[PDB]
């Protein structure tokens, strides 16, 4: 049977027909590891990122787009972030990227920050609940977004399979954090253009709409000084 | 001429100035994806120096791209003069619809480039995700021939690198395993027997 074929007669995407402990202590030991959860409001615009420290194991940068809202960045603000100089030596960047401009436009600044692409996890939304409208250039109805995983230094699949939100709603899937947890890359975990609701434990969150704050760079080191500097965030905690 | 053509050749020493204009480019390279080479692989620069800008004034490519080349087609698809504007990703199930490095990958990538200013094609029927069943290796799925048909009916496509069961209405399949040449349009038939008298390329 041909999906393709499926859709143009019904509205129903192609993906809304794919189907379908033993990892289980894994996210047991991911919690135990997790530091208490940090966030900080700040106008990333205009906020120097240098103040961010330590250096982060994995960075997480959901930058709002346009094409999210069918105040908004362009690929052009994005690019000249200094991220750069606030990544570990070797440290991963998971890279929210829509799906226009910014699949190669993304690419342009994880090769700018000094990261190699290892990853394209695509977020595929369903329309299970509602058999849209056009960019110019879109030669295709386009059903999913990007997520580009950058590596910089020495059980999962790259898909998310979601019913497309309500129009208007900008969240991202929470499985991308479960992805992201579960390759155990370290414990200082940065959210850049998080929201009050994606704060989480073990997660460092920065944005501009954040109702509160409770950020402190000299309480942030503290859950990372020795013993505990090189932990991969799937082990146990040293006594 | 709307029934299969083909040619068995070598994309690097084919002239295929010789084949005219196309709606739609098609192409699965053999990147090079430093990885061991089950086929015989191009390099970078045979990529690049690839003679795609030829093919088409107005229209679309179609390339398809996995582990670095996902970086490279976009060099070479900028090269030779397209800017991307799509991207298809094909989700490979079994018979019962269950999907099939860092992560382990379920899907295969296919950007679409344009070129020109195309006109009268039907932008939006189709949606940028496939849901088909794998079948042999290598092999892409029928569905994108159903997607491109649709988007520009009735035009000329061209393919790249096809193997034999790839040759379908309206298209010429370039691949150097398919058997021998086939060709039925006589504009191309003519300027074939023009640059290739003797009968070999
Ligand atoms: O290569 C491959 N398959 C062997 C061929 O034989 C096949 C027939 C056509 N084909 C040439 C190759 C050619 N030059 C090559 C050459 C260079 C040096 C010495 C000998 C040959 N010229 C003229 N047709 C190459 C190949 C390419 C891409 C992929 C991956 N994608 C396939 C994918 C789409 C969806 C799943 C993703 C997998 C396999």
């Amino acid at each position: 049977n041909d999906y393709c074929q499926h859709f143009v007669d019904t509205g129903h995407r192609p993906q809304n027909f794919i189907r379908d402990e033993l990892i289980r202590l894994k996210d047991e030991l991911i919690a135990k590891s997790n530091t208490p959860p940090m966030y900080l409001q700040a106008d990333i615009e205009a906020f120097d990122i240098r103040e961010l420290t330590p250096k982060f194991d994995v960075i997480l940068l959901e930058p709002p787009l346009e094409e999210y809202y069918r105040k908004c960045w362009t690929w052009d603000d994005i690019m000249k972030l200094e991220i750069d100089e606030i990544a570990a030596p070797r440290s991963f960047i998971f890279l929210w990227c829509g799906s226009g401009e910014g699949l190669d436009l993304g690419r342009v600044c994880l090769r700018k920050w000094g990261y190699r692409r290892c990853e394209d996890i695509c977020w595929i939304k369903t329309n299970k609940n509602n058999p849209k409208t056009l960019d110019p250039k879109a030669v295709f109805q386009r059903t999913k977004e990007h997520c580009l995983m950058g590596i910089k230094g020495t059980v999962d699949i790259d898909l998310i399979i979601t019913e497309e939100p309500e129009i208007g709603n900008i969240e991202k899937p929470v499985e991308i954090f479960h992805i992201i947890e579960h390759f155990c890359l370290g414990r200082r975990r940065l959210h850049l253009f998080g929201r009050d609701s994606t704060i989480r434990p073990g997660w460092l969150t920065v944005g501009p709409t954040l109702t509160n704050s409770n950020y402190n760079a000299e309480t942030y080191a503290s859950y990372f000084s020795a013993p505990n500097s090189y932990l991969t965030g799937c082990t146990e905690e040293i006594e | 001429l709307f029934p299969p053509q083909w040619i068995c050749c070598d994309i690097r020493y084919l002239d295929v100035s010789i084949l005219g204009k196309f709606a739609v480019v098609m192409a699965d390279p053999p990147w090079d994806i430093h990885m061991e080479l089950p086929y015989g692989t191009l390099t970078d620069d045979e990529m690049r120096r690839l003679n795609i800008p030829v093919l088409q004034d107005d229209g679309f490519l179609f390339l398809w791209v996995t582990g670095r080349a996902m970086e490279l087609g976009r060099e070479c698809l900028n090269l030779w003069g397209y800017e991307r504007v799509d991207e298809i990703i094909w989700v490979k199930t079994n018979q019962l619809q269950r999907i099939i490095h860092w992560l382990n990958h379920g899907k295969e990538h296919c950007l679409v480039g344009v070129k020109g200013n195309p006109q009268g094609f039907n932008q939006g029927l189709d949606c940028d995700v496939i849901v088909a069943e794998v079948r042999s290796t290598s092999h892409k799925p029928d569905e994108i021939y159903g997607m491109i048909e649709r988007l520009s009916p009735g035009t000329r496509k061209i393919e790249l690198f096809g193997r034999p069961h790839n040759v379908q209405p309206n298209w010429i399949t370039l691949g150097n395993q398919l058997d021998g040449i086939h060709l039925l349009d006589p504009d191309v038939v003519a300027r074939f027997k023009q640059r290739y008298p003797d009968g070999i390329i």
